């Protein structure tokens, strides 16, 4: 006969349970629902995109510059040459 | 072919908050938490319900707040 | 109360069951997002490395150029 109270007082407690763990749960699953959204993704490969075309940018105008520098100091020497040649007084 | 959610989900249904504890009332919730569903609100013998009645999950949160009693 | 208990219960598995979905898809969709960052590093470096290949072959081709130039003015 005692049963019964104790299986609605059972039923009761488990039913302020299961009720109270969903609500930390549910807290908890709105900072994952959140933090789903992917932008932050989308901007990390297209910042690293920028950075690495800076990069490769910035090389070949260096290596460009150095290959007209070395043009340049090319045709001066040649140059240099036929003005000594032609000053070599005989 | 991309697509996208129109709803929440790496190639379901959003949900919404609790709904909180009606006082001298009851809330009584027909299926989920989720988008779509309803609940029903109900107020405590000589309590007036003020308020809404049902409350769905529209795009997301609740379409109507907590109604009163008294 | 029987069926308030069994209701939030199976109202908490299925959260419960949901949060490990979301938390195996920002798993994989980190992982992915750094295998792709790991291969656009991967295909950067392999283009640096053909500017310099470039520039070396370009600078060891000019030096050729001045050898064969001196050369041909000397027979002329
Ligand atoms: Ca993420
Ligand atoms: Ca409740
Ligand atoms: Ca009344
Ligand atoms: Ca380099
Ligand atoms: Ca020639």
């Amino acid at each position: 006969e005692e049963v019964k109270k104790a299986e609605e007082s059972e039923s009761k407690s488990a039913a302020k349970m299961w009720e109270n763990m969903y609500k930390e749960l549910d807290r908890d699953y709105s900072l994952l629902e959140k933090t789903v959204e992917s932008l932050e993704n989308m901007e990390n490969l297209d910042k690293l995109n920028k950075e690495n075309q800076g990069k490769l940018e910035k090389l070949e105008l260096d290596y460009l510059k150095k290959l007209d520098h070395e043009h340049k100091e090319h045709q001066k020497e040649q140059q240099e040459q036929e003005e000594r040649q032609k000053n070599q007084l005989e | 072919l991309k697509y996208t959610c129109l709803y929440v989900r790496s190639t379901i249904y959003k949900r919404c908050r609790h709904p909180g504890e009606l006082r001298n009332g009851q809330v009584e919730i027909k299926t989920d938490l989720s988008f779509g569903s309803q609940i029903e609100f109900s107020c405590s013998e000589g309590f007036f319900l003020i308020g809404s009645t049902t409350s769905r999950c529209e795009v997301v949160g609740w379409s109507h707040p907590l109604p009163q009693c008294e």
